C-alpha cells in the first residue's frame, strides 16, 4: 500500500498570502495519475489538479501544481478566501489508489482571547434524571485550548466531551463548547463547579465556577 | 455535468447497504467508476473502483470480501454495495468518474456526486430532548442543549428563524450511550436580555419532533 | 471428385473466439448444401444473395468457412448491415455479402460449472472493424490522454472480455457457434461445386 504524507499538517495565512502544500510517497509514483482536490465542510471535493501539472477545467488560475517521484507540491499563488479549506492528495497509478491525510489551509489573524461561560444543569434535566453542565469558549483564536473540569476544586475526567466549531467567515474564530454530564444523584454529591480555560490569549487560566443550587 | 446519489442510510451492524450513483450530461458508457468514504472529520479512504465498460473491479485489501461495485448500463448508473457492516464503517461515501466525450476520457476525477451519509449503530432511532441555558447573573449568551436523540441530522433556529447573529450550533457529539448531542448557543447584548425573548426550534427529520423551548434568564 | 470436410468445421471439437475466429478455406471438392438446410440440428441457417436449396447447382473457386462461439443475442449481429459489439469490434460481414450464416446451440460443449472463460470477445477499439478483418491485437485502450505503456490502469484498459458461459444462463446468455460460409468467385478454376 502507498502512503501518502501530507505537509504541513495545517497552515494559517492571512489573505493574498502564499500557499505551498506537499504531498509526498513512500515510494516512486507516476506522475501521470496524481491528482489533488479540495473539499470544504460539508461539500463533496472539487478536482483542483491531474496529473500532477494540469489544472482542472474550470478551476482558477491561482492554482498550480509541479513533482515526480516521491514529491509533489500544490502553490496557491494568492489565496482568496474562497480557497480557505481541506486539501487531499491522491495516487490512481498503483492499486489501492490511496490518499493522504490531507492539509487544512485556514485563515490566520491575531490572537483573541476566548469567551468562556458556564451553565448551571436546566431545571427539568434534573426531573429528568441527569445533570449536563456546559462550559462555552467564545470567538477565539487559535484552536488550541484546554479546558480542564474542576469539581469541588478537583480535577475530573471521564465524563467531559468537547466539540469546536468551523471557523466564522467574518471574524476568523472557533468556539468550542464541551459538556460535563452525570447523573443527578452524582451532581448533588459536589457543591462548587467550575471549568478552567487555558488559552495563548489569555495571561492567567482563566476559571469561571458555580456553587450548586444559588443565583 | 453531474453525477447524483441515493438517499442517506441508517443500518444495524451486520446487515448490507447499497448505495447508487446516476449520471447525467456525459457518455458514461466509456468512463469508470471509484467509491471512497470518508469518516465525519477525518481523512478520505479508497474503496474500490470499477470500469464501466467492462464491469471489472479493483477493491482494497480492506473490503475484497465484503463490497461489491456493479452497474447497470441502461439506467447508466453504479452501485456500491457493503455487507457485514462495521460500526466505524459509518461514513459519508462518495462517488466519482472523469466525464468522457464520445472520443475521449478526462485523465482525472473531475465529475463527483454529492455524498451520501450512512450510520451503522445498534441504536435504535429516539427523538432528542431540549434543554435550556439561560444566562449568566457587557454581552451576554444562551442557547439549548439538544440531547439523547439517533440518527444525526438535526436544524435548529432561533424565533422561527428571525435571529441569526451569533449563532454557533457545534457539531454533535455520539455519546457512550450510542445517541448524539449537541448544544445551540447565541450571543446577545446584556442589554437587551429584559425586554427580548428567546425560543428555540428543533426539528428532528426521522422521528418527526417538531420541539421548541423558551430560554429565560434567572 | 473428393468430398468436402465439412465434418472439420461444424464437428471440429474445439472452437475459436470471436476476435480471433477461425476461418479454413475449402476449395477442390463437391459440396452437398440441401443436406445442411435439413439438418434440423441448426437454430440459424440464414442465407443472403444466393438462394440455399438453389445453389447446390452452382460452382466456385474457393468456398470460406468462418467459425467462432458468440451468445445467443448476437447471431444476429452476423448478418450484413447490423450493428453491435460483434458486427462493429469483432467479425463484420459486408453489404454485398453473398454466403450463409449458420449458428447452433453449444451449452453442453462451452459452457462449464462456473463459468468457461476461455472464449472472448473484443469490448474496446478504436474504429469499427471493415468488412472480413480479423484483429488478434492485445493491445491495452486508451481511453485519456496518458499513453498505457502496457500498463492496465485507469484509462487504460485491456481490450477483450470474456463471456463467462454458465451452464444455467437464459438463452440469450448461452454460447451459439456459428459457422459463415462465403463463395468466391474469380478467373473460374471452377474447384467447389455442387453434386
Ligand atoms: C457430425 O457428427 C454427427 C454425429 O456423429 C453427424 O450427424 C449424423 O447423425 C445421424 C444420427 O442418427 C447419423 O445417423 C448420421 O450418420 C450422421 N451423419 C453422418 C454423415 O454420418 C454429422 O453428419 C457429422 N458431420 C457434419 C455435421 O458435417
Amino acid at each position: 500500500e502507498i502512503v501518502l504524507t501530507q505537509s504541513p499538517g495545517t497552515l494559517s495565512l492571512s489573505p493574498g498570502e502564499r500557499a505551498t502544500l506537499s504531498c509526498r510517497a513512500s515510494q516512486s509514483v507516476s506522475s501521470s495519475y496524481l491528482a489533488w482536490y479540495q473539499q470544504k465542510p460539508g461539500q463533496a471535493p472539487r478536482l483542483l489538479i491531474y496529473g500532477a501539472s494540469s489544472r482542472a477545467t474550470g478551476i482558477p488560475d491561482r492554482f498550480s501544481g509541479s513533482g515526480s517521484g516521491t514529491d509533489f507540491t500544490l502553490t496557491i499563488s494568492r489565496v482568496e478566501p474562497e480557497d480557505f479549506a481541506v486539501y487531499y492528495c491522491q495516487q490512481y497509478g498503483s492499486s489501492p489508489w490511496t490518499f493522504g491525510q490531507g492539509t487544512k489551509v485556514e485563515i490566520k489573524r491575531t490572537v483573541a482571547a476566548p469567551s468562556v461561560f458556564i451553565f448551571p444543569p436546566s431545571d427539568e434535566q434534573l426531573k429528568s434524571g441527569t445533570a449536563s453542565v456546559v462550559c462555552l469558549l467564545n470567538n477565539f483564536y487559535p484552536r488550541e485550548a484546554k479546558v480542564q473540569w474542576k469539581v469541588d476544586n478537583a480535577l475530573q475526567s471521564g465524563n467531559s466531551q468537547e466539540s469546536v466549531t468551523e471557523q466564522d467567515s467574518k471574524d476568523s474564530t472557533y468556539s468550542l463548547s464541551s459538556t460535563l454530564t452525570l447523573s443527578k444523584a452524582d451532581y448533588e454529591k459536589h457543591k462548587v463547579y467550575a471549568c478552567e480555560v487555558t488559552h495563548q490569549g489569555l495571561s492567567s487560566p482563566v476559571t469561571k465556577s458555580f456553587n450548586r443550587g444559588e443565583c | 455535468m453531474q453525477l447524483v446519489q441515493s438517499g442517506p442510510e441508517v443500518k444495524k451492524p451486520g446487515t448490507s447497504v447499497k448505495v447508487s450513483c446516476k449520471a447525467s450530461g456525459f457518455t458514461f458508457t466509456s468512463s469508470a467508476v471509484q467509491w471512497v468514504r470518508q469518516a465525519r472529520g477525518q481523512r478520505l479512504e479508497w474503496i474500490g473502483w470499477i470500469v464501466v465498460g467492462s464491469g471489472n473491479t479493483n477493491y482494497a485489501q480492506k473490503f475484497q470480501e465484503r463490497v461489491t461495485i456493479t452497474r447497470d448500463m441502461s439506467t447508466s448508473t453504479a452501485y456500491m454495495e457493503l455487507s457485514s457492516l462495521r460500526s466505524e464503517d459509518t461514513a459519508v461515501y462518495y462517488c466519482a468518474a472523469p466525464h468522457c466525450s464520445s472520443t475521449i476520457c478526462y485523465d482525472g476525477f473531475d465529475i463527483w456526486g454529492q455524498g451520501t451519509m450512512v450510520t451503522v449503530s445498534s441504536a435504535s432511532t429516539k427523538g432528542p430532548s431540549v434543554f435550556p441555558l439561560a444566562p449568566s447573573s457587557g454581552t451576554a449568551a444562551l442557547g439549548c442543549l439538544v440531547k439523547d436523540y439517533f440518527p444525526e441530522p438535526v436544524t435548529v433556529s432561533w424565533n422561527s428563524g428571525a435571529l441569526t447573529s451569533g449563532v454557533h450550533t457545534f457539531p454533535a457529539v455520539l455519546q457512550s450511550s450510542g445517541l448524539y448531542s449537541l448544544s445551540s448557543v447565541v450571543t446577545v447584548p446584556s442589554s437587551s436580555l429584559g425586554t427580548q425573548t428567546y425560543i428555540c426550534n428543533v426539528n428532528h427529520k426521522p422521528s418527526n419532533t417538531k420541539v421548541d423551548k423558551r430560554v429565560e434568564p434567572k | 471428385t473428393n468430398l468436402c470436410p465439412f465434418g472439420e468445421v461444424f464437428n471440429a471439437t474445439r472452437f475459436a473466439s470471436v476476435y480471433a475466429w477461425n476461418r479454413k478455406r475449402i476449395s477442390n471438392c463437391v459440396a452437398d448444401y440441401s443436406v445442411l438446410y435439413n439438418s434440423a440440428s441448426f437454430s440459424t441457417f440464414k442465407c443472403y444473395g444466393v438462394s440455399p436449396t438453389k445453389l447446390n447447382d452452382l460452382c466456385f473457386t474457393n468456398v470460406y468457412a468462418d467459425s467462432f462461439v458468440i451468445r445467443g443475442d448476437e447471431v444476429r449481429q452476423i448478418a450484413p448491415g447490423q450493428t453491435g459489439k460483434i458486427a462493429d469490434y469483432n467479425y463484420k460481414l459486408p453489404d454485398d455479402f453473398t454466403g450463409c450464416v449458420i449458428a447452433w446451440n453449444s451449452n453442453n460443449l462451452d459452457s462449464k460449472v462456473g463459468g468457461n472463460y476461455n472464449y472472448l470477445y473484443r469490448l474496446f477499439r478504436k474504429s469499427n472493424l471493415k468488412p472480413f478483418e480479423r484483429d488478434i491485437s492485445t493491445e491495452i485502450y486508451q481511453a485519456g490522454s496518458t499513453p498505457c505503456n502496457g500498463v492496465e490502469g485507469f484509462n487504460c484498459y485491456f481490450p477483450l472480455q470474456s463471456y463467462g458461459f454458465q451452464p444455467t444462463n437464459g438463452v440469450g446468455y448461452q454460447p451459439y457457434r456459428v459457422v459463415v460460409l462465403s463463395f468466391e468467385l474469380l478467373h473460374a478454376p471452377a474447384t467447389v461445386c455442387g453434386p
